[PDB]
C-alpha cells in the first residue's frame, strides 16, 4: 500500500494522478 | 582553389529542381516587359509588389 | 509579408496542432521562447 | 571552368566532418594569441613544436 | 562565386573514369611527336586523320 509515505491529508493520503509516473517532453510532442 | 587541370566536374551532379532561380540569373524580364533583378541580387528577398 | 499558406498552413500546425481549425493565437505558454509564433515579425516598407 | 551563369552548386554537398580544418583557413589563433598558419599554407604540415 | 574562405572541395568526388581526357587537359603529344591540341580546345571534336 505504502500508506506511509504520502503526506496525509487527513486520514486518506495524497496519492496522486496517474500521469506523475512518466514523461513524453520531445520537440512537438 | 587554382585548378590548373581543366578537367572539369569530377563532382557529383544533382538534377536541378524544377522550379525558376536554379536554371540560370540573367537579367530575366516580368510578363508585361520591365527587367525582373537576377537570382545573384538580393534585391529579390522582398516580395516587390506594384 | 510573402510567407505562404504552402507553408504557414504546414508549420504553425507543427507546433500547435491547430489551422485546420481557425487560425488563432494559441495560448501565452504553447509559445515557448524557443519557438515559433513568439517570434514572427512581419512587416512593410514604400520605396520609391 | 568560365561559368557565367551564376547558380551555383549544382554539386551535390557532402557534410563537413568535425574538426579544424575543413571550416574555413582564416587567420587563426593558438590559445595564448600568436596567430597559427592557415590550412592553404604548406606550413601547416610539420608539428612545431615550441 | 567569390569564395574567400579557401576550404575547397566540399563537394562529393566521383572517380575519374579510365580514358584520355578527364585526366589533364596539357598540351599532349601523338606518337611520333608532332603536339595534340588539349580537350579544352575545340579543335578537338573532329578526326584529324592525316
Amino acid at each position: 500500500n505504502f500508506a506511509s509515505l504520502a503526506p496525509r491529508h487527513g486520514s486518506r493520503p495524497f496519492m496522486g494522478t496517474w500521469n506523475e509516473i512518466g514523461t513524453s517532453q520531445l520537440n512537438g510532442g | 582553389v587554382s585548378f590548373k587541370g581543366g578537367v572539369f566536374s569530377p563532382y557529383l551532379t544533382t538534377r536541378l529542381p524544377a522550379w525558376a532561380g536554379v536554371r540560370q540569373n540573367v537579367m530575366g524580364s516580368n510578363v508585361d516587359g520591365r527587367p525582373v533583378a537576377p537570382a545573384n541580387s538580393a534585391t529579390l528577398t522582398y516580395a516587390t509588389v506594384g | 509579408c510573402n510567407m505562404t499558406k504552402d507553408w504557414f498552413l504546414i508549420q504553425m500546425l507543427s507546433h500547435y496542432n491547430i489551422g485546420y481549425q481557425g487560425f488563432y493565437v494559441p495560448e501565452s505558454y504553447k509559445d515557448r521562447m524557443y519557438s515559433f509564433f513568439r517570434n514572427f515579425q512581419p512587416m512593410s516598407r514604400q520605396v520609391v
